C-alpha cells in the first residue's frame, strides 16, 4: 500500500508534538512511548483508500538549525504549525514555506497550514489572519486543539490529501 | 510476619492497596502512586534499588516541592517502635539508612535545590545534624563533610598512552595558518571529538527535565545543552562555507573530500554527532546540489558518506542501533533525546486517578529517568587523546556567521552555490584558484 | 546486548567503591566516604560482545548482615574485595564467600578474589596465601590497583566472562 511522508515543521513551543502524539497514540492506555519502535507510524483509511502514513515530529530538536534541510528533504508533504497565541511563531510560517520550497526544489509542494491552540492563553492570531495567509500560499488551512483532540485528523487527513492530489 | 507501628502515629505504614499504589505487570516496578507511598518505596526496607533514588531525585521536583520533600523524609525517619531487636534490624535499620542515603545523594547531585534555597540547606543541616547514634554516625559526619565541601565550592588515569598529535602543512604555534586543508585531517577530527566530547559531558538532568531548554527561559536553564547544540550547528556551516567559497571546482572537490576523510575519522573515534555534523552540511541546500563536485569523488569516499547519511534514515533506526553496539568513549547524537524527553512529557498524564483519588503518574518519570540515564552512561568514560591548545582555540573561535543574521546567511550560502554551479541549462563557469599549496590529503592513516 | 548484573562485596575501606569508579570514569577517588548502596552503568565490548554492566556497590564490614542479604539475591556474580595491606580484610572473605553462597544456595557462584591496593609497598597478605584461597573455591584471583588503575578492567571483566560461561 501506499506510504505518505509526512514532516511537521514550525516554532517550538506550538504543540507540534502533541499533534503527532494526538494522530498516532491509542488515546485509552495508561502509558504512551516514543522510543517504542514504529511509534511514529500508523496505518489509516483516507476517504476510503488505505495507507501508511510515516511521520516525521523532530519536537524539542530546533536549536539545531542546520539539520533543517536534512529532514525536510525526507519529505512528501509537510504541516506548517504555529500556536494560535503565538504571534512571533505565526510570523515564521512564512520562512518555513520558503525553506520547505528550497530543499525541495519546487514552488509546488504539499503543505497545510495548522494554527494549534496549546492552552487557554489569550488567542492572538485570529482565525482570519491565517485563512488569508492560507490562501495566499494557496494552501488548506486547518485549525487544531491537540490536546482535545479536535481537528487533528482532519489536519493530516487534508495534507494526504494534498499529496494526491498533486 | 513482622509488625508495623500503628499508621496512626506513622503515616508510611498504611497498608497498599489500589487506592495509593500501583504496580508495573527483580523488584517491583512502580506504576504510579501517592507521594507518601512514592517515598515509602524511595526507602523500602524489602530490598535495594539506587536506581529509584536517581530516578526519584532527579524527577520529583514536578510532584512534589524541595521544601516538602525534606519535610517528609525526616517523617519517614523518626519511626516509632511498637521482637524490638528483630525490628530494629528488620525494619528501622534499613529504612534510616536509606533515608540517609537519599539525604547524600540529594546533598551530592542535586545540591542547585540548596543553592536556590538556603533554608532548606538550614533544615538539612539541622536535620543532620540532630542524628544521635554512635551507629549512625558515620554516615552523619559523611554527609556534613559533603554539604561543607559543596558550599565552598577531576584526574585521568588511562589504560594505554594517548597517540602522537600529528600535523600536516600548519606547524606548531602557527595559529595564524592553520584551516580545513593546512591541519591534519586526522588532528582536526581529534580535536574536534574532544571538544565535542567535553561540551556532552557537561550537559545535566536539570537541563533536561520538564522540556526546559524548549521553554522561554531555556537561557537560563539549559546553557550546557545549548552551548553544546550551537557548536555543532556552527561546525555544519564553517563545513559549508569553506565548501561553496571555494569557487575552483578542482579545490572544491579537493575539500569536500578532506571533509569525508574527517567524518572517517569521526566515524573511527565514535563522535557520532561529528558523523551528523558533516552529513548535515553535505545534505544542506547549499552542498547538496553541487553535482559537478560529488561527480569528481571517489568511489570509496562516496560510499563512506552514503553508509554515514543511512545512520540517520527510517528515523535514526541504524544510528541507534550502531551507539548500543560500539565500545565507549563515544560522542552520541542529542538530538534523538530531546525529542523523547520533551514526547514522553507531553504525551503521557502528569496523574493517573483511581477511585477518584489523584496518584502521581511515576512510569512517565521513570522513562524520562532512563533518558537521562542513558545520556549520563555514555557521560562517564573519557577520550584518551592529548589536547592541542592551538587548534582547539582555534575551532573553539570559529564564526562561520560573522555578524550576520541567521537569514542573510544561509541566503548567501545558497546564492554562492548557483554562483559557483549554476542551475541547468546555464553553463558551468571556471573560477580561480585560491589556495596557495598542495591540496593532496595525508591521508587518514595515523603515522607511528 | 546482554546485561550482566555484578555485585563488589567485602569489608570496608578495601577499595570497592574506588575500584568501580576507576572502573567507569577512570578517576581515582582519594577521600573515603561510606557507601550505603549506590548503583553504576557501562556498556562495554568484551571480548567482542556487546555488554551492559550494571554494578551494585556495596557498603562494608558495617555490620549491617540484614541488609547484605539483599544485595546478593540479585547479583549474578561478585567480586570479592580485601586490601593486600590489611589481613583483616583478607580474613573476612570467607564470611562473604559462604554468605552468597548461602543467600543464592549454590556451590558454584561466579565471583573472582581482588586483593587490592597492590599499588602500596606495605603489604601484609602475600599473593600465594590468596591464590590458594582462591584455589579452595576455584574462582580466579587478581591483584587490582584502583589507583594505578593497574589490573581493574581485568577484575571486571574476568567476572563477566564466568558469569558468561557458567
Ligand atoms: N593507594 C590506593 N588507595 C586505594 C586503593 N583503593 C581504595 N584506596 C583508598 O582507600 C580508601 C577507601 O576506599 P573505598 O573505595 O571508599 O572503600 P570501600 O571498600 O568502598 O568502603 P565501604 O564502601 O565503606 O565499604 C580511599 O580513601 C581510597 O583512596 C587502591 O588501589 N590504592
Ligand atoms: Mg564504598
Amino acid at each position: 500500500m501506499t506510504e505518505y511522508k509526512l514532516v511537521v515543521v514550525g516554532a517550538g513551543g506550538v504543540g507540534k508534538s502533541a499533534l503527532t502524539i494526538q494522530l498516532i497514540q491509542n488515546h485509552f492506555v495508561d502509558e504512551y512511548d516514543p522510543t517504542i519502535e514504529d511509534s511514529y507510524r500508523k496505518q489509516v483509511v483516507i476517504d476510503g483508500e488505505t495507507c501508511l502514513l510515516d511521520i516525521l515530529d523532530t519536537g524539542g530538536q530546533e536549536e539545531y538549525s542546520a539539520m533543517r534541510d536534512q529532514y525536510m528533504r525526507t519529505g512528501e508533504g509537510f504541516l506548517c504549525v504555529f500556536a494560535i497565541n503565538n504571534t512571533k511563531s505565526f510570523e515564521d510560517i512564512h520562512q518555513y514555506r520558503e525553506q520547505i520550497k528550497r530543499v525541495k526544489d519546487s514552488d509546488d509542494v504539499p503543505m497545510v497550514l495548522v494554527g494549534n491552540k496549546c492552552d487557554l492563553a489569550a488567542r492572538t492570531v485570529e482565525s482570519r489572519q491565517a485563512q488569508d495567509l492560507a490562501r495566499s500560499y494557496g494552501i488548506p488551512y486547518i485549525e487544531t486543539s491537540a490536546k482535545t483532540r479536535q481537528g487533528v485528523e482532519d489536519a493530516f487527513y487534508t495534507l494526504v490529501r494534498e499529496i494526491r492530489q498533486h | 510476619q513482622m509488625r508495623l507501628p500503628s499508621a496512626d502515629v506513622y503515616r508510611f505504614a498504611e497498608p497498599d492497596s489500589e487506592e495509593n499504589i500501583i504496580f508495573e505487570e527483580g523488584i517491583p516496578i512502580i506504576k504510579a502512586g501517592t507521594v507518601i507511598k512514592l517515598i515509602e518505596r524511595l526507602t523500602y526496607h524489602m530490598y535495594a534499588d539506587p536506581n529509584f533514588v536517581r530516578t526519584f531525585l532527579t524527577t520529583y521536583r514536578s510532584f512534589c516541592k524541595p521544601q516538602e520533600l525534606l519535610s517528609l523524609i525526616i517523617e519517614r525517619f523518626e519511626i516509632p517502635e511498637p521482637e524490638l531487636k528483630r525490628f530494629r534490624k528488620e525494619y528501622i535499620q534499613p529504612v534510616q539508612l536509606r533515608v540517609l542515603n537519599v539525604c547524600r545523594h540529594w546533598v551530592e547531585h542535586h545540591f542547585y535545590d540548596f543553592e536556590r534555597d538556603a533554608y532548606l540547606l538550614q533544615r538539612m543541616e539541622e536535620f543532620i545534624g540532630t542524628v544521635r547514634g554512635k551507629a549512625m554516625k558515620k554516615w552523619v559526619e559523611s554527609i556534613t563533610k559533603i554539604i561543607q565541601r559543596k558550599k565552598i565550592a577531576h584526574n585521568i588515569t588511562f589504560q594505554s598512552s594517548p597517540p602522537t598529535v600529528e600535523w600536516h602543512i600548519s606547524r606548531p604555534g602557527h595559529i595564524e595558518t592553520f584551516d580545513l586543508l593546512t591541519l591534519h585531517p586526522i588532528e582536526i577530527a581529534r580535536q574536534l571529538t574532544l571538544l565535542e566530547s567535553d561540551l556532552y559531558r557537561a550537559v545535566q538532568p536539570s537541563e533536561l527535565v520538564g522540556s526546559v531548554w524548549t521553554k522561554e527561559d531555556k537561557e537560563i536553564n539549559s546553557p550546557n545543552l545549548l552551548k553544546m547544540i550551537r557548536h555543532t550547528t556552527n561546525l555544519t556551516l564553517w563545513f559549508e562555507k569553506c565548501i561553496v567559497e571555494t569557487e575552483n571546482l578542482e579545490e572544491r572537490v579537493a575539500v569536500v573530500s578532506r571533509i569525508i576523510e574527517i567524518l572517517q575519522v569521526f566515524q573511527e573515534l565514535n563522535n557520532f554527532n561529528g558523523v551528523l555534523e558533516v552529513v548535515s552540511a553535505m545534505n544542506s541546500s547549499p552542498v547538496y546540489r553541487l553535482d559537478h563536485t560529488f561527480e569528481q569523488i571517489p568511489s570509496r569516499q562516496k560510499k563512506i558518506l552514503e553508509e554515514a547519511h543511512e545512520l540517520s534514515e527510517d528515523h535514526y533506526k541504524k544510528y541507534l542501533a550502531k551507539l548500543r553496539s560500539i565500545n565507549p568513549p563515544c560522542v552520541p547524537f542529542f538530538g534523538i533525546y530531546l525529542t523523547n524527553i520533551l514526547k514522553t512529557e507531553e504525551g503521557n498524564p502528569e496523574v493517573l486517578k483511581r477511585h477518584g483519588k489523584e496518584l502521581i503518574n511515576f512510569s512517565k518519570r521513570r522513562k524520562v529517568a532512563e533518558i537521562t540515564g542513558e545520556i549520563q552512561q555514555y557521560q562517564n568514560q573519557p577520550y584518551c587523546l592529548r589536547v592541542e591548545s592551538d587548534i582547539k582555540r582555534f575551532f573553539e573561535n570559529l564564526n562561520p556567521m560573522g555578524n550576520s543574521m541567521e537569514k542573510e546567511f544561509t541566503d548567501y550560502l545558497f546564492n554562492k552555490s548557483l554562483e559557483i554551479e549554476p542551475r541547468n541549462p546555464k553553463p558551468l563557469p571556471r573560477f580561480p584558484k585560491k589556495y596557495s599549496y598542495p591540496l593532496k590529503s595525508p591521508g587518514v592513516r595515523p603515522s607511528n
